[PDB]
């Protein structure tokens, strides 16, 4: 807790798997909101 | 070389056997949700690096079951995977160690780094090692400047290489262990070797400075 | 009295006060540094409340261009006509010499969240693409997981700060290309096209991503928003000169003694940055030859105008030559000048998307020109014809790569002809 | 009415809101070059050849892409313009090959004639060029797209006008080529026509191929009779025999377009 400034704080990267940024993004879908609507399935219909 | 026209041979074909595991389908639904009902073509560029994830590389297979689950045409997902460098449309080695060689990492001797590489794994720059474990090419900047020369080996950067720093990487690779990303000189990050020069102070706490009216 | 040198920065000025990532980087580690203070007051005092803060503070935007912050959000500022509204992180660090971007990402990404929001807000915008690109997957996974908790915390999402504005944060990454980050061609990248830039009429501000109003802003001037309004205008006007306000990252890299990534006031001299941050030039002072101020779109500056030059917009301007990113990259003797200014031009051949005509063929036609110089297997008539070359493509183009391609060109003619024809002499007598 | 007023070198022309530059000049018989540029397809703006000099501007406009503004004094044969369209013209030129004699394309080349009415008379070039090697797409077009000057017109044809998304750009740079990328065959009822729209002898004629050159055709003005739309055609023939046939611009039959088999 005392002020430390000597030590890299910032080693969570050090076990980060190959779908570590997918699943993260699989989680936060529930918290999104809506998207918006173009009124088309696509611009080829 | 890499050229950029396909042509089918009996490893890369359409009828390449390819297809999402079940728990990538579940990860592309919820790719396609960041974007805009109706622009469901946006998703092609992360459906592309899923697809080269579970694979390693995008055989003309992989493409085009991402264009059919996307309702986007085969030819927008070619124009995709070919101009997006990190696509690899032939097989790499286990480990895709990639040496940046553009001036800022040259000034600090690169040349030394990419020297040490092939002599060690018997390579030259753009092949893959008999074990199929290694393979050797030059890219750009990739933003670790300040930490020159670097590596990217997959998904981590290696930084402030030197000839014996880098070889000591390949053996822990060749090995099988997971070598620690980050700079080998005793510095952690983009701060001066010799000491902090800034921050080296009780950063201040809450509402510190804030204005009368807010 | 307005300040008239300026430098020597104190740590209680410094936004960016993790930039070493020595403290923690998570929520509880930046709300003891400051973030998410009083965000649901400024978003309740409205857009042109945050939009004052930012124009009068003079912010110009830090991706390279430099145009001023307050006004370019303003174009947003107006009423909606039935399609949504996005703000646009760029996250494509991929100057050569630029590294300020990835230490706000994977150090400080709650500063970077927060001025989304605020940013968001004042525009009106309902959601933010952070467009990171591919190489920093470790980065972006700490701007996800920071994410993650602004959403659990109620930070943003629905009823953003129990503020009522509802706001998401979206990471997207790219695929390896320095084109994507132009701002048009980082949208293309968005709508899952090729990363190739528009033409402008239409600007993103009336036609953008998925065809919706849009502003494009780099990852250190959204990243100091938050702190613009806390602190207010008036201080971040505090520093550096008139019309080049602020605080900048400098990368300082090359043939440096402490290559290094410090936070430092507008308008600090050259010299005195390389010294009292970098540890001086390897070798000393005396052994510089040349410096790239702004990145490598920037024309270099040799050692006789380096000694005095300030780094600032205007500064830089004057010494034929621009701040762009605030990347320096220093060259001593050693140095062969030629040979590290045409693998920058083999970096823009590697980086140029191939649309238009002036850059695809131009800038392939100045590496092979280069390439010669290197060698010295050319004559000095060559010199002025790659000059003519150079003023072709600038200004032809579709985007600024073309122009970013010309100028390192035209500095090593500028600065550096001797060199190139001593060169040239010694081939002739050589192969004789 | 809603009329705005533009000046093309000094003569006033009123232009509706939206018009471009490329179209103002138009209005007062003035034609700026053009390689990508097509008025039946979409705005690309990628060949760079039509930059124009707006008065009291530092910066050259691309003429087929910027709408007018009020009061714009468009200088169409200024010195600024001259030496833009010199130094486009010198970099299409470039990597291009030295096919003239071998090109069914010469003699109604946009290229030749563009370089030859607003480009230079010599190159300071003195590298090697750019080969690209060639693409089959069908037993009707003849690829050679070492000549492929990137103008993406059969792009946004094969997409827009006949619904085909098979044509496409693959790699990035000066290594950027047009194609299908796999090996695939353009076979539409509307396939022919990309023949026509691109302004260089990349894609030619497969039957048509050496049989003659424009200048020694006689051309009469007919009717296709292949089918019941009646497309106007052109049926270029050369001492008493009929050498191909093209499509004439009729705006309320069939464009400037016709068929394979009317082609
Ligand atoms: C070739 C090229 C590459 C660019 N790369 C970046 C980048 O990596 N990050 C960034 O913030 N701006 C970049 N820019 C500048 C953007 O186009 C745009 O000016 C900027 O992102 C807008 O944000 P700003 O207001 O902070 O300047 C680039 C421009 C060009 C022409
Ligand atoms: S200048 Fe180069 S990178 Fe920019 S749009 Fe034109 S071809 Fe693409
Ligand atoms: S396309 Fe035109 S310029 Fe090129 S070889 Fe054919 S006739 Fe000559
Ligand atoms: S093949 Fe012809 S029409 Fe197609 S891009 Fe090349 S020059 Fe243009
Ligand atoms: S030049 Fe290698 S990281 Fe930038
Ligand atoms: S005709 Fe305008 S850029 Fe091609
Ligand atoms: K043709």
């Amino acid at each position: 807790e005392p002020f430390d400034n000597t030590t890299y704080k910032n080693l969570q990267h050090h076990d980060y798997s190959t779908y570590t940024f997918l699943d993260l993004n699989l989680d936060l879908s529930k918290f999104r909101m809506p998207q918006p609507s173009s009124g088309r399935e696509s611009p080829r219909h | 070389g890499a050229l950029f026209v396909h042509r089918d041979t009996p490893e890369n074909n359409p009828e390449t056997p390819f297809d999402f595991t079940p728990e990538n389908y579940k990860r592309i639904e919820a790719i396609v949700k960041n974007y805009p009902e109706g622009h469901k073509a946006a998703a092609v560029l992360p459906v592309l690096d899923l697809a080269q994830r579970q694979n390693g590389w995008l055989p003309i297979s992989a493409m085009n079951k991402v264009a059919e689950i996307l309702q986007v045409p085969p030819m927008r997902v070619y124009e995709v995977a070919t101009f997006y460098t990190m696509y690899n449309r032939k097989p790499v080695g286990k480990y895709h160690i990639q040496v940046c060689t553009t001036t800022p990492c040259m000034l600090r001797n690169s040349d030394s780094i990419l020297e040490a590489i092939q002599k060690k794994l018997g390579i030259k720059v753009g092949e893959t090692t008999p074990d199929k474990l290694f393979t050797l090419i030059e890219v750009e900047c990739l933003g670790a400047c300040v930490n020159a020369p670097m590596v990217q080996i997959n998904d981590n950067y290696y930084e402030d290489l030197t000839p014996k720093d880098i070889e000591e990487i390949i053996d822990e690779l060749k090995a099988g262990k997971i070598p620690k990303p980050g700079p080998r000189s005793g510095r952690f990050s983009c701060e001066p070797a010799g000491g902090l020069t800034s921050l080296t102070e009780p950063p201040k706490g809450p509402g510190f400075g804030v204005q009368a009216g807010l | 009295p307005k300040k008239t040198s300026f430098g020597s920065l104190k740590d209680e000025d410094r936004i960016f006060t993790n930039l070493y990532g020595r403290h923690d980087w998570r929520l509880k580690g930046a709300q003891s540094r400051g973030d998410w203070y009083k965000t649901k007051e400024i978003l309740l005092k409205g857009p042109d409340w945050i939009l004052g803060e930012v124009k009068t503070s003079g912010l110009r935007g830090r991706g390279g261009a430099g145009f001023p912050t307050g006004l370019k959000w303003s174009f947003m500022n107006k009423p909606s006509d039935g399609r949504p509204k996005y703000l646009v992180v760029n996250a494509d660090e991929g100057e050569p010499g630029t590294c300020k971007d990835r230490e706000i990402i994977r150090h400080d990404p709650h500063k970077l969240v927060e001025g989304c929001l605020v940013g968001g807000r004042a525009m009106g915008a309902r959601a933010a693409y952070i467009y990171i690109r591919g190489e920093f997957y470790n980065e972006a996974s700490n701007l996800q997981v920071a994410i993650r908790e602004a959403y659990e915390a109620g930070l943003i999402g629905k009823n953003a700060c129990g503020s009522g504005y509802d706001f998401d944060v979206f990471v997207v990454r790219g695929a390896g290309a320095y084109i994507c980050g132009e701002e048009t061609a980082l949208i293309e990248s968005i709508e899952g096209k090729q990363g190739k830039p528009r033409l402008k009429p239409p600007f993103p501000a009336d036609v953008g991503v998925f065809g919706c109003p849009t502003t494009v802003a780099n990852v250190e001037t959204v990243a100091v928003s938050p702190t613009i309004c806390r602190r207010g205008g008036a201080w971040f006007a505090s520093f550096g000169r008139e019309r080049n306000s602020g605080t900048k990252l400098f990368n300082i890299s090359g043939h440096v003694n402490n290559p290094c990534t410090v936070e430092e006031e507008m308008s600090v001299p050259l010299k005195e940055l390389i010294e009292k941050h970098a540890g001086g030039v390897t070798g000393g002072w005396d052994n510089l030859l040349a410096v790239i101020p702004g990145g490598s779109s920037t024309p270099l500056i040799p050692k006789s105008v380096c000694e005095t030059v300030l780094m600032d917009f205007d500064a830089l301007i004057q010494a034929q030559t621009g701040l762009g990113t605030a990347a320096v990259i220093v060259m001593d003797r050693s140095t062969d000048i030629v040979k590290a200014i045409a693998r920058l031009i083999e970096f823009y051949k590697h980086e140029s998307c191939g649309q238009c005509t002036p850059c695809r063929e131009g800038v392939d036609w100045m590496n092979k020109v280069m390439a010669r110089f290197v060698r010295g297997d050319a004559r000095p008539a060559e010199i002025d014809s790659l000059w003519e070359i150079s003023k072709q493509i600038e200004g032809h183009t579709i985007c600024a790569l073309g122009d970013g391609a010309a100028w390192p060109v035209q500095g090593l003619i500028r600065h550096f002809r001797p060199e190139l024809e001593e060169r040239m002499q010694q081939f002739a007598q050589q192969h004789q | 009415s809603n009329l705005i007023e533009v000046f093309v070198d000094g003569q006033s022309v009123m232009v509706e809101p939206g018009t471009t530059v490329l179209q103002a000049c138009e209005k007062v018989g003035m034609q700026i070059p053009r390689f990508c540029y097509h008025e039946r397809l979409s705005v690309a703006g990628n060949c760079r050849m039509c930059l124009v000099e707006i008065e009291k501007a530092p910066k050259v406009v691309a003429a087929c892409a910027m709408p007018v503004m009020k009061g714009w004094n468009i200088l169409t044969n200024s010195e600024k313009t001259k030496k833009a369209r010199e130094g486009v013209m010198e970099f299409l030129l470039a990597n291009h090959p030295l096919d003239c004699p071998i090109c069914d394309q010469g003699g109604e080349c946009d290229l030749q004639d563009q370089s030859m009415m607003f480009g230079s008379d010599r190159s300071r070039f003195l590298e090697g060029k750019r080969a690209v090697e060639d693409k089959n797409i069908g037993p009707l077009v003849k690829t050679i797209m070492t000549r492929c000057i990137q103008c993406t017109r059969c792009i946004r044809f094969a997409s827009e006008i006949a619904g085909v998304d098979d044509l496409g750009t693959t790699g990035r740079g000066n290594d950027m080529q047009v194609g299908t990328y796999i090996e695939k065959m353009f076979m539409s009822e509307l396939s022919g026509n990309i023949i026509d729209i691109c302004p260089v002898g990349a894609l030619t004629s497969k039957p048509y191929a050496f049989t003659a050159r424009p200048w020694e055709t006689r051309k009469t003005e007919s009717i296709d009779v292949m089918d019941a739309v009646g497309s106007n055609i052109v049926v270029s023939t050369r001492t008493g025999e009929v050498m191909r046939i093209l499509p004439r611009m009729h705006e309320d039959i069939n464009e400037e377009w016709i068929s394979d088999k009317t082609r």
